[PDB]
RNA sequence: GCGCACCACCGGCCCGUCUCGCCCGCCGCGCCGGGGAGGUGGAGCACGAGCGCACGUGUUAGGACCCGAAAGAUGGUGAACU
RNA sequence: GGUAUAGGGGCGAAAGACUAAUCGAACCAUCUAGUAGCUGGUUCCCUCCGAAGUUUCCCUCAGGAUAGCUGGCGCUCUCGCACACGCAGUUUUAUCCGGUAAAGCGAAUGAUUAGAGGUCUUGGGGCCGAAACGAUCUCAACCUAUUCUCAAACUUUAAAUGGGUAAGAAGCCCGGCUCGCUGGCGUGAGCCGGGCGUGGAAUGGAGUGCCUAGUGGGCCACUUUUGGUAAGCAGAACUGGCG
RNA sequence: UGCCAGGUGGGGAGUUUGACUGGGGCGGUACACCUGUCAAACGGUAACGCAGGUGUCCUAAGGCGAGCUCAGGGAGGACAGAAACCUCCCGUGGAGCAGAAGGGCAAAAGCUCGCUUGAUCUUGAUUUUCAGUACGAAUACAGACCGUGAAAGCGGGGCCUCACGAUCCUUCUGACCUUUUGGGUUUUAAGCAGGAGGUGUCAGAAAAGUUACCACAGGGAUAACUGGCUUGUGGCGGCCAAGCGUUCAUAGCGACGUCGCUUUUUGAUCCUUCGAUGUCGGCUCUUCCUAUCAUUGUGAAGCAGAAUUCACCAAGCGUUGGAUU
RNA sequence: GUCUACGGCCAUACCACCCUGAACGCGCCCGAUCUCGUCUGAUCUCGGAAGCUAAGCAGGGUCGGGCCUGGUUAGUACUUGGAUGGGAGACCGCCUGGGAAUACCGGGUGCUGUAGGCUU
């Protein structure tokens, strides 16, 4: 006779990948052991990050990754990228860089390698600095997919900018009534 | 079904009050409103342009417009789902200063005075509100005279 | 209601405030050659009956007057349509009731 | 009926399209049968260039 | 057949089940709802604000110099 | 202290539109073209995240979870009863 | 017995009668698995969470859409890893809001009883009078001090309950810049640099984004209350239950 | 005769014949809006609840600036009287502000004057039903042209709360506006923006009846039977006592008031039943109730006998034959 | 002690009657040429300083009316929450907390800001 609400007693954070391959699980299973030992939370957020579907885990571009680089202080530091790195096109000079990721593009490969840097995986990384000492976290635009446009406020609401779902844009298919001033009202 | 109407009954609300009619006083136009200063919102059927609807009568909020001769104010409304904080234009009659605000910076002024002495001193002195504590114990003296016999009076039909 | 036939009001072509020249908007013919009208006359033809449908439940009794303003200055010759409120009595001009008169 | 932001669409299936749906079990049996009359063609016409003209 | 009109039974249960909360209150509120005129001052503002921006770097210099004189002489 | 991702805000940029205004270019000097500042509208930019396949749920068009009408149309057969 | 009239047709001394046990539109096949907001039914186990008959719109009222109630997927963070920010059907401290219970009508408005002083003022019946405010009362509306009873659509007053706020870092104290706004100097707002931390009680880990089934017939009970004589009647407000 | 055009054309064909509703129909609009109560002192809140109002009107009844105070009452002055005109005083608004009501207003928001059309044009923001979407209405601003006043200022309709309308189509206005398709010119047409024509079932179908010849899918959400709560009404019984009773309230009655009982009448509700509970009477038959017509036993009188009504225990036994319907 | 000009709170300031005002000041008051507007210099405007506290105004008084603030009314009316409390009901009582308003009886009859005067 206690008056809890069990509504939300349950959490619904993820314990283990919902993949079946193989070397992420046995990533996972390294990372459980240098989590549950070690002090450091850069263990434990990799692990989080590890857990993560695919969509949580944005790819991340080449420019974003220098530019992150390029800030004063993160001098000689190796970069940690749960996602992948893909290369960048619209980005010339790149300098040598320190980058630990489960996956990189071939093209963002070849430019790492050309100019001189070094590319490690999960496992390097852990051999390397177990405790993650001189590790920048990096990820990618989580809200970089065109998903997002499409929530929020709906359309036909004053100031809401959200993109509706229209089979295809056209002069025909909206800005009508409830889009112009001139037939019935807008929003 | 009741009607909608934006004055619907506010016979009472938007009415002055006994032998307070006619000319309304000139200290509310000449008293000035800065952003985010706490003001509750009265309703004044004296003036109808500028004044705010009945649901927003009595209820208090922060000032982030001031134009030429009215104020914006955002105020909490809670609409049968939830809080939201909305934004209206009043004019300056139907407003007033909250001095609950004022209160609490009475308050702090002082804390900041009983924290800059007291701390060469190095006594510690004690900052927060207490609630009403137990009275204190003490001594009650029947000098001489003794306590009162209180006997029930008798019934008696008076009416 | 009762309106002057002269307005002194503000010109969108000339941009400031002009006499303008005020009389009641009218329709016109369709002109028979609309891109409705003939849409309605190329549907209507043949067999089938009425396609579109007819407006036979009328309620209100009065029209919005619209007042065509046209400015009076030469070289800019303006108009524009302005609306007034509802009203089932209109005229111009009309008496203007010399307050403070008898009545018999 | 709409449902919460679903996109609006008009699928075109209000005609009797499963009596005229063409399926395409028959697409190796034709390609095979291509091949085989233009290997054919080509042992036609031996000195002559298997594309043409 | 006449049904119920209206009414409000369980509509506050309803409400205090998720928990009605106040709006989210964040620093730096919108300025939509401002005078356009006052917004044009302040854009006008900010946007020269970059001018006097070495005046500015060193009156913090000095102050910063007075402030370690006045500590050094603290200490 | 450098500050990922993300939120709030301030600025900046692209297109449509309104207002005030000053200058630029020429193969054709004109009812030419371009540029500024200040508001506003857009499903926009602001160092990217999409494509293909598979699975799950929800919404529809189809017979559409199964069975059920009173009706309508097309073409044929009945005066062996009446 | 033969023959002629075949289905929106035939035929009918007329009954909507007959037309192969069917006739207010015969029979067979096809469109056709016609449509149904309406009935009925809807197949193994365990575990966890777990509702609504309410908002507004619809030729809407046995139904949908939209919010609400609900589930799932997560994500961003704090930490019993001797070292906590925020949030609440709570209370307390100060500040406002109300016009209901109550009370009043010797205070405004409306109703209303009865006596005292009033040719206040006029008028009707009357009696003493040709009449006379000359004496006598009376009934009519009014007054001067009183008196009896009232008001959901009255109120000078006026609670209990209740509704917004504030109880600090997103705050104070200085120094300097910008302003096409405002001004005599000044404002006011925005920019940068520096100094100061447990801001009433008690309990809670919080915040955020999407996919989203079912529900949109309710009923009962303490208290308040509308119509009705009353109703296991109809219709409302808070809370709790059955559902 | 062949083809167009106009008229007639339930002979024939297709279809429609709103919604709420203490069953439906009839009656009304509670269907779109506004005022006070309902409404329980934030707000919001139902009924075919109560009292009402609206689909107008205004070139001034809008906007300024100035001057006066209104309704009513008293005292006065030739015609002049209760009401014509003039003067003095009192006069918190008891007048007026268009309407229905509420709020509000006194060197006004009322009346009279003088000038005017801020009832003009254009971006946004916000408020009321809100889903926090439109429409309508409204509030602060901003950018131009203005009106008025000496000026501060006020005014982008009416002192505030109501007076109104989506898509499509048509019509008008505006740009030295775009397209009109291979290029060029001109009519025409299609475009952008701002108004109007209207959907009163007022978030907006184009819409007459009957069926007793009827049909189908459903409903006891919803009626006509019974039975359920209540007893207004019907029937029956008490309490007080002004009087009727020749005298005398209670032998027998009993006004003005008031308290109850019954479901053997009609009412109200729709709780059970619309995949069916056979819907009035009469005949036959059994049992039960007393609110007792008569018989048994008694109390009472305006009970001399007879006759008689009033009351008590009391349902054991009886409560008939016919004309009409 | 007090007056004028502009005010703030808007009766403790208002209303009725009586008494007193030394000086400045506020006004009454004298005229219509000029400015100004009316049927009338009545109001307003203008040009003044022969008379006055007569009046306004200021101060005081009324066992004054009213107004403001207290006691009484009264822990009464009412009211949050509770009970397997009473009663046939209408209604009432108790526990737990809050707490009114008339009649009736006391006190008071404007404070104050800026600038400028008089009693030097
Ligand atoms: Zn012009």
């Amino acid at each position: 006779g206690v008056d809890i609400r069990h509504n939300k007693d349950r959490k619904v954070r993820r314990k283990e990948p919902k993949s079946q391959d193989i070397y992420l699980r046995l990533l996972v299973k390294l990372y459980r052991f240098l989590a549950r030992r070690t002090n450091s939370t850069f263990n434990q957020v990799v692990l989080k990050r590890l857990f993560m579907s695919r969509t949580n885990r944005p790819p991340l571009s080449l420019s974003r990754m220098i530019r992150k680089m390029k800030l004063p202080g993160r001098e000689g530091k190796t970069a940690v990228v749960v996602g992948t790195i893909t290369d960048d096109v619209r980005v010339q000079e790149v300098p040598k860089l320190k980058v630990c990721a489960l996956r990189v593009s071939s093209r963002a490969r070849s430019r790492i390698l050309k100019a001189g840097g070094k590319i490690l995986t999960f496992d390097q990384l852990a051999l390397d600095s177990p405790k993650g000492c001189g590790t920048v976290l990096l990820s990618g635009p989580r809200k970089g997919r065109e998903v997002y446009r499409h929530f929020g406020k709906a359309p036909g609401t004053p100031h809401s900018h959200t993109k509706p779902y229209v089979r295809s844009k056209g002069r025909k298919f909206e800005r009508a009534r409830g889009r112009r001033a001139s037939r019935g009202y807008k929003n | 079904t009741n009607t909608k109407g934006k004055r619907r009954g506010t016979r009472y609300m938007f009415s002055r009050p006994f032998r307070k009619h006619g000319v309304v006083p000139l200290a509310t136009y000449m008293r000035i409103y800065k952003k985010g200063d706490i003001v509750d919102i009265k309703g004044m059927g004296t003036v109808q342009k500028g004044m705010p609807h009945k649901c927003y009568h009595g209820k208090t909020g922060r000032v982030y417009n001031v134009t030429q001769h009215a104020v914006g104010i955002v105020v909490n409304k809670q609409v049968k789902g939830k809080i939201l904080a909305k934004r209206i234009n009043v004019r300056i009659e139907h407003i007033k200063h909250s001095k609950s605000r004022d209160s609490f910076l009475k308050r702090v002024k002082e804390n900041d005075q009983k924290k800059k002495e007291a701390k060469e001193k190095g006594t510690w002195v004690q900052l927060k509100r207490q609630p009403a504590p137990p009275r204190e114990a003490h001594f009650v003296r029947t000098n001489g005279k003794e306590p009162e016999l209180l006997e029930p009076i008798p019934y008696e039909f008076m009416a | 209601v009762n309106v002057p036939k002269t307005r002194r009001t503000f010109c969108k072509k000339c941009g400031k405030h002009q006499p303008h020249k005020v009389t009641q908007y009218k329709k016109g013919k369709d002109s028979l050659y609309a891109q409705g009208k003939r849409r309605y006359d190329r549907k209507q033809s043949g067999y089938g009956g009425q396609t579109k449908p007819i407006f036979r439940k009328k309620a209100k009794t009065t029209k919005k007057i619209v007042l065509r303003l046209e400015c009076v200055e030469p070289n800019c010759r303006s108009k524009r349509m302005l609306a007034i409120k509802r009203c089932k009595h209109f005229e111009l001009g009309g008496d203007k009731k010399r307050k403070g008169q008898v009545i018999q | 009926a709409p449902s919460r932001n679903g996109m609006i669409l008009k699928p075109h299936f209000h005609k009797d399209w499963q009596r005229r749906v063409a399926t395409w079990f028959n697409q190796p049996a034709r390609k095979i049968r291509r091949r085989k009359a233009r290997q054919a063609r080509a042992r036609r016409i031996a000195p002559r260039p298997a594309s043409g003209p | 057949a006449k049904s119920k009109n209206h009414t409000t039974h369980n509509q506050s249960r309803k409400w205090h089940r998720n928990g009605i909360k106040k709006p989210r209150s964040q620093r730096y509120e919108s300025l939509k709802g401002v005078d356009p005129k006052f917004l044009r001052n302040m854009r006008f503002a900010k946007k020269h604000n970059k001018k006097g921006l070495k005046k500015m770097q060193a009156n913090n210099a000095k102050a910063m110099a007075a402030r370690a004189e006045a500590i050094k002489a603290l200490v």
